[PDB]
């Protein structure tokens, strides 16, 4: 039996939600009943199995290289994301960003300010993110900070789940090539699940899906609530998860 | 139908009986001397295989069962005595 | 080529595992390879010939009930018509 | 006050080494995730602090198992616990100012001491031409074969001085001789060479 | 084949059981004897069978 | 084995040593051993009741209770030969647990094979904190199997929605079709969106299973083209 | 917390043990957010987290497997009493007798614990070792796994007689006199033995009869109940089932210690 | 009770079942439930039966008859394929309504085997897919038969076997082939009969 995990300050936000981003309404829409709804799924498809003992990080890492049980993977997806997205827009566990994590962004980015990175954040999320989705802020095994985007649900751990290119439009040549190396690489393995290793982790997270802003903001400006969600996050959380 | 023996000293084949499997060597040579019977001793035809058995053989001319012992570990379980 | 005692065919619409293309499972097969065994009076077939020479060997031997299968009841009563067609002139 | 036994297995076959493998396995279980990657005390010494008599090689094998296992982790990430247990457990030639490579070698009752220089191949072995010295083709090829092995024959210039035994004793001690002198100028070859089986004395003598 | 139908047909233990006279008291009993061999031999390949299964099986 | 004296009258031995002088301290375990006697009485106990149907076993019906004629139109009027056997047997062999549901689930395996190959896990969680209400099929904490058409069937039965077992079993199924259709059809198109959105696979299935059987075939290849020429000569 | 480690420079990509560092700290920190699992049995807890006697319930104790007998084949007539039923062709374990003399066993080990009598544990199957030394531990007891030398007890002097002994307080606490060689040389008797697999430890069961040791057991369907003084009808082939028991008791005998303990220091 | 509890036992929930383990008849459908444990479980040999499975095993599935047996044995078997076939199904994608509306033993429809609807296609990336194609291996020199991915079928020929059948002859089943499954049907006895065509 998954469960929705308690969140501090669970009384503050039931009576208001986040601040400045989510009402009371908008919260209980993307906490309380998407979380729930999604912790339920994930229960009747996973239990009597193995996976019903796996936390969904462990469940989405596990089940990333199977075909016929992505439905369970996509819910172990939303259920770590979305946690991942509250907790970075959680009123407190004014927090401030941290020296460490500016310096890798000045670094990773070409030199490039946090703010006009946000500003970009929120232009790819404009762009590429059609509907649903999520936004993350993810660093490599090179100590490399970079901007990744995921349609639906997926993962930014593990890059043949990405889910990062829409098929269902066209796609850019260049993105071809991408998805053929990105192929060969995962075929190179000798392991017979054919996993590969990436050590890529989200720093930021952000839920691009309808639950989130649609009530408070509208089929249209989700550009609006991106921008509030960067400029007010909980930066103590973001620092933590940022390894020295 | 079931047959259930009493209750014996042991559990143990006299003669346990193992799989050695034949000699390539041996092989080798029989399948060359039927070739020269058939087509005739440096017979065209068969010349091939002599080549093989002369690497077959060229180091070398020739280049186990625990029934027993399983058996007598694990009778005091399967043999199904009455308790005491 | 193979000779088929070698070969394992798997038959028309049956399931099967990697293991069935393997010389374990033709040796498994070959390790684990009608009237009167269907609630009928085999002293009722003592002037049938035929059925009864189906439970005995080239040489007229009633075969045991070891190869027969038989039950006792059943295996005595086919040893009963198999003498009696052997008195009456018939077998 | 109370008389109990100390160890927690004192009622199994051999507590001390039962107790010391228990303490093994806590610090090999405690650290179970940590990645990986020198001689262990012999059979006497832990049998002094284990078992004793009732030391058992089996559980000898069982002690080093545990103790590579525990050594083979990372070094980047072991810490003070592991190496304090395991701490209880715990048991170059050069060219000289002539730039010449001094190597002795023996055979039989046959010894040679071999000057090796950098040089055109030439050869004197007791001041005298090898061909005079050696009249036998296969020990001359013998005291080449050490030099054709690295490919350096025509690259040095040996001064071979024998002494002992016959011709082949003597002409064998020059090529170990000589293969000992040559590992100096280019260790990595020393593999190579021992590969050739120069390396070896042939330790075979006259026997009554 | 022929030989495979004598011995299938026992006519070689036959022949030599008929050569001599045996007492009908010794008949009855090599008789049982050799039943009791037979019932014997077949509990036994039973148990090795056991023995092989297990031993497959890892007990 | 006989019943055994000396096991639980360490007591009783111990304290005769104590008294005699033979021991002088007594041992700890003799002041515990003392407050919890030891159970010693080893007797086999009738069983009148079996738990699982509630059969209630040593009763016999007499003559009396039977005013009327039986089946075959004979009237009771003596008891026949099983009646007059003592039945202490019947009392002290343990009671056959019997339960419907074993019934109805032979059947439904029999009427879905397929549905066996579908993994199960035996090891029980915790039984006791099952909380469940059967008017629906799904519970949390609990996988869609046929044990669930059962426990409906059962539920049915229980509230009288239904009548006969049969009614209640067929309901259960259709539900039981609804449900696998319905996780079936999501499995199918999460799949389908996992490819329209970019995920790639490295492995599937079926060719996991093509590669299975090649190592198998290549080391069946050595073995047949080894026993042909053995064979041969 | 890590020393002896080399960190790697800001311009080149992280190393192995880096990488290790890196999501350990992920995995502390972020890898269990989504949701709690809650109502899943997870066997290691047996171990460590055993309930008190006095919270343990039929169901839990079904739920552990303890119920299931052996085969109705194997039967031992003298367990009858113990019996519930036959299912599924084994004898099923009657829970609620189980119950009580678990309980019963329980106060035993409790009450032997709490007097500072010595306790050993005895199991001689495959996978008992880490239930059995958990157990020693926490009841401050001794243990056997490996194999019963018979004559433990009817012959210490040859078997026990050359590993050494301490003095202690009643705190447990080591003392670190010298003790005589004839102190050294006596016997020291368990005061309690309770056994996992009785049906293969029946020198233990006699010796323990023959030198007056209460001895407790798991007695299966197929076990002679009155061969030990504190019998527990229950499953001894199934390893749950023999750590739920053996976490019962040891966590009994932890209590009897803890109450020793408080008393002492008062 | 503990009748009841029993009763709900997940042991009892498996149906009494005593069918041969080693079966060398012909298969059609799964036989034995497929008892799955967890990798913590198995660790500690831990299945959920009555005694504990020999550590020799390291499948997570097993297919039994008897909790215990006279021989001190538990009657098993260390297989789990079954599953795998039906998966496989379910990666091919072709269909097969008795699962829309005294006691009947038929097989039911197909039973469990899928419970797909016709009516739908599968939309790729390169496009609607037009034709399911999934590779197998033709078995011998006959129609043609193909283990495909689980299952016996028997394949459609195209005008001409390709010369390399009769090249290799009986090692044929060596070289995999890309097959088409024209369609799925399942008979009474519980066979599926898949018609295939070799590309
Ligand atoms: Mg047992």
């Amino acid at each position: 039996i998954h469960v929705v995990p308690k969140l501090p300050n669970s009384k503050a936000l039931l009576q208001n939600g986040v601040p400045n981003i989510l009402s009371s309404s908008g919260f209980k829409t993307v906490w309380f009943d998407y979380q729930r709804y999604l912790c339920d799924k994930l229960t009747l498809a996973t239990a009597g199995q193995s996976l019903e003992s796996y936390y969904p990080f462990h469940i989405l890492l596990k089940t990333a290289g199977n075909p016929l049980q992505s439905n369970i993977f996509n819910l172990a997806s939303s259920i770590h994301n979305n946690h991942l997205f509250v907790e970075n827009i959680l009123p407190s566990a004014k927090t401030e960003p941290s020296r460490l994590f500016l310096s890798k962004i000045k670094d990773s980015f070409n030199g490039s300010d946090w703010e006009v990175v946000k500003e970009e954040m929120i232009y790819r999320a404009e762009n590429e993110v059609l509907g649903q989705g999520w936004l993350f802020l993810v660093e490599n095994n090179e100590k490399k900070l970079f901007i990744l985007t995921s349609n639906n649900n997926g993962t930014p751990y593990y890059f043949p789940r990405n889910q990062s290119f829409d098929l269902n439009s066209a796609i850019s040549i260049d993105e071809f090539a991408t998805l053929k190396q990105m192929k060969e690489l995962i075929g190179k393995s000798t392991k017979l699940n054919g996993k590969v290793q990436d050590w890529t982790m989200p720093i930021i997270c952000v839920n691009l899906w309808d639950h989130a802003y649609l009530h408070d903001y509208g089929v249209g400006n989700r550009s609006k609530y991106v921008k509030n969600v960067l400029d007010n996050l909980n930066w103590s959380v973001v620092n933590n998860r940022i390894f020295s | 139908p079931v047959y259930r023996l009493p209750p014996l000293p042991r559990l143990k084949v006299k003669k346990p009986i193992i799989r050695q499997e034949a000699n390539k060597c041996l092989v080798l040579m029989s399948n060359l001397l039927q070739c020269w019977s058939s087509y005739g001793h440096m017979s065209p035809k068969c010349a091939g295989l002599v080549t093989e058995l002369k690497s077959c053989t060229s180091e070398s001319a020739l280049g186990k069962s625990n029934i027993n012992y399983h058996a007598a570990r694990l009778y005091d379980r399967i043999n199904g005595k009455p308790h005491d | 080529k193979i000779d088929q005692s070698l070969s394992k065919k798997l038959p028309k619409g049956t399931i099967y595992d990697p293991f069935d293309f393997s010389m374990g499972r033709i040796h498994l097969d070959r390790k684990y390879q009608d009237i009167m065994k269907s609630g009928a009076n085999p002293l009722e077939f003592y002037a049938r010939p035929r059925i009864l020479s189906r439970y005995v060997t080239s040489t007229g031997r009633i075969q045991h009930r070891d190869i027969t299968g038989l039950s006792a009841k059943n295996q005595r009563r086919l040893s009963k018509a198999i003498r009696r067609c052997q008195a009456i002139g018939l077998m | 006050r109370r008389i109990v036994p100390k160890l927690a297995t004192f009622y199994s076959a051999n507590p001390n080494h039962e107790d010391r493998i228990n303490r093994l396995e806590r610090l090999l279980r405690k650290y179970i995730k940590l990645p990986s990657q020198a001689p262990w005390i012999s059979f006497d010494e832990y049998a002094l602090i284990g078992g004793g008599t009732k030391l058992k090689p089996t559980q000898y094998t069982q002690l080093l198992y545990m103790l590579n296992k525990l050594h083979n982790i990372d070094p980047q990430l072991t810490n003070d616990e592991i190496t304090s247990e395991l701490s209880q457990y715990y048991k170059i030639k050069t060219l000289d100012e002539f730039g010449r490579s001094i190597a002795v070698g023996k055979r039989k009752s046959s010894t040679a001491k071999v000057f090796v220089v950098r040089g055109t191949g030439e050869i004197l072995v007791n001041g005298r031409q090898l061909n005079d010295y050696f009249l036998k083709m296969k020990d001359r090829e013998s005291i080449m074969y050490p030099l054709q092995v690295i490919e350096s024959v025509g690259k040095y210039n040996i001064f071979a001085t024998t002494s002992g035994g016959g011709p082949t004793g003597q002409a064998e001690s020059i090529m170990h001789a000589i293969a000992k002198a040559l590992v100096v100028f280019n260790p990595l070859l020393k593999s190579r060479l021992h590969k050739a089986g120069v390396l070896t004395r042939d330790y075979r003598h006259v026997e009554r | 084949r022929l030989n495979r139908i004598m011995f299938e047909n026992n006519i070689p233990g036959d022949k030599r059981s008929q050569r001599f006279y045996m007492k009908p008291g010794k008949v009855a009993e090599l008789k049982r004897s050799q039943r009791h061999r037979k019932e014997f031999m077949m509990g036994f390949k039973r148990l090795i069978e056991i023995v092989k299964d297990a031993k497959r099986k890892g007990y | 084995m006989k019943i055994q004296t000396n096991a639980v009258n360490v007591l009783q031995r111990t304290s005769a040593y104590l008294k005699s002088g033979l021991l002088k301290e007594t041992p700890a375990w003799y002041n515990v051993v003392a407050s919890i006697p030891p159970s010693t009485k080893f007797t086999r106990e009738p069983r009148f009741k079996n738990p699982s149907n509630g059969h209630i076993i040593g009763k016999l019906v007499d003559v009396t209770e039977q005013p009327h004629a039986n089946n075959k139109g004979l009237y009771k009027t003596r008891p026949n030969s099983s009646d007059k056997r003592v039945g202490v047997k019947r009392l002290y062999r343990p009671p056959k647990l019997t339960y419907v549901e074993d019934r109805l689930r032979s059947l439904f395996y029999k009427q879905h094979p397929w549905e066996l190959s579908r993994p199960k896990i035996l090891v029980e969680n915790e039984i006791g904190d099952e909380n469940y209400d059967w008017s629906h099929m799904l519970q949390i904490g609990r996988p869609l199997d046929g044990e669930s058409v059962i426990q409906r069937t059962m539920y049915l039965i229980k509230t009288k929605q239904y009548g006969d077992m049969v009614e209640a079993y067929d309901h259960a199924r259709y539900e039981f079709y609804a449900l696998r259709m319905q996780e079936e059809t999501e499995q199918q198109v999460a799949l389908e969106e996992a490819e329209m959105f970019g995920s790639l696979f490295g492995v599937s299935a079926i060719e996991h299973g093509i590669q299975k059987e090649q190592e198998v075939l290549d080391v069946w290849e050595k073995k047949v083209v080894e026993e042909t020429e053995l064979m041969a000569a | 917390p890590y020393p002896n480690l080399i960190p790697s420079a800001n311009d080149k990509p992280y190393s192995s043990q880096e990488l290790f560092l890196r999501q350990l700290n992920h995995s502390m920190r972020t890898a269990k957010l989504g949701a709690t699992i809650s109502k899943v049995y997870y066997p290691h807890k047996d171990i460590f987290y055993p309930p008190l006697p006095e919270n343990i319930t039929v169901e839990s104790l079904m739920s552990a497997g303890v119920h299931l007998g052996q085969s109705t084949s194997l039967w031992r007539s003298s367990t009858q009493s113990y019996i519930y039923g036959e299912y599924k062709g084994i004898h099923i374990i009657d829970l609620n007798q189980t119950l009580s003399y678990l309980k019963r066993a329980a106060k035993v080990v409790e009450g032997v614990s709490e007097s500072g009598g010595i306790i050993l544990f005895l199991g001689t199957r495959q996978g008992q070792k880490r239930g059995l030394e958990e157990a020693a531990k926490k009841t401050h007891g001794y243990y056997v796994s490996t194999r019963w030398i018979p004559g433990t007890l009817t012959n210490s002097t040859e078997i026990s007689g050359i590993w050494e002994k301490q003095e202690i307080d009643s705190n447990d606490n080591p003392t670190e006199r010298a003790l005589s060689p004839n102190e050294t040389s006596k016997q020291v008797k368990p005061d309690l033995l309770v056994v996992l697999n009785p049906t293969e430890n029946r020198n233990a069961l006699l010796e323990a009869i023959k030198s007056r040791v209460p001895t407790i057991a798991i007695i299966d369907t197929d076990s002679e109940p009155s061969l030990v003084t504190y019998p527990i009808p229950g499953n001894d082939d199934s390893l749950r089932s023999v750590n739920f028991l053996l976490g019962v008791l040891a966590r009994a005998g932890q209590r009897g210690l803890q109450n020793r303990l408080a008393r002492n220091n008062e | 009770t503990l009748a009841e509890l029993l009763g709900r036992s997940r042991i009892a929930q498996v149906a009494n079942n005593h069918k041969p383990l080693t079966y060398t008849g012909k298969k059609f459908h799964p036989t034995h439930q497929i008892i799955e444990t967890k990798p913590s479980t198995l660790y500690r040999q831990e299945w959920g039966l009555k005694s504990a499975i020999p550590s020799k095993i390291k499948s997570r599935y097993l297919v039994y008859n008897d909790l215990d047996t006279l021989e001190r044995i538990t009657t098993f078997e260390p297989r789990g394929g079954t599953q795998w076939n039906r998966l496989r199904f379910q990666e091919m994608g072709v269909p097969i309504n008795p699962f829309f509306k005294k006691f009947n033993t038929e097989i039911i429809g197909t039973g469990g085997l899928s419970y797909s609807l016709p009516g739908k296609l599968k939309n790729s990336p390169n496009g609607v897919i037009q034709r399911t194609v999934v590779p197998g291996r033709i078995l011998n020199v006959v129609k043609w038969l193909a283990a495909i991915g689980g299952f016996v079928a028997d394949v459609v020929f195209f005008q001409s076997p390709p010369s390399s059948f009769n090249s290799m002859g009986d090692f044929i089943r060596m070289k995999t082939f890309l097959f088409e499954i024209l369609e799925a049907s399942m008979e009474k006895n519980g066979s599926v009969s898949m018609h295939a065509r070799l590309l």
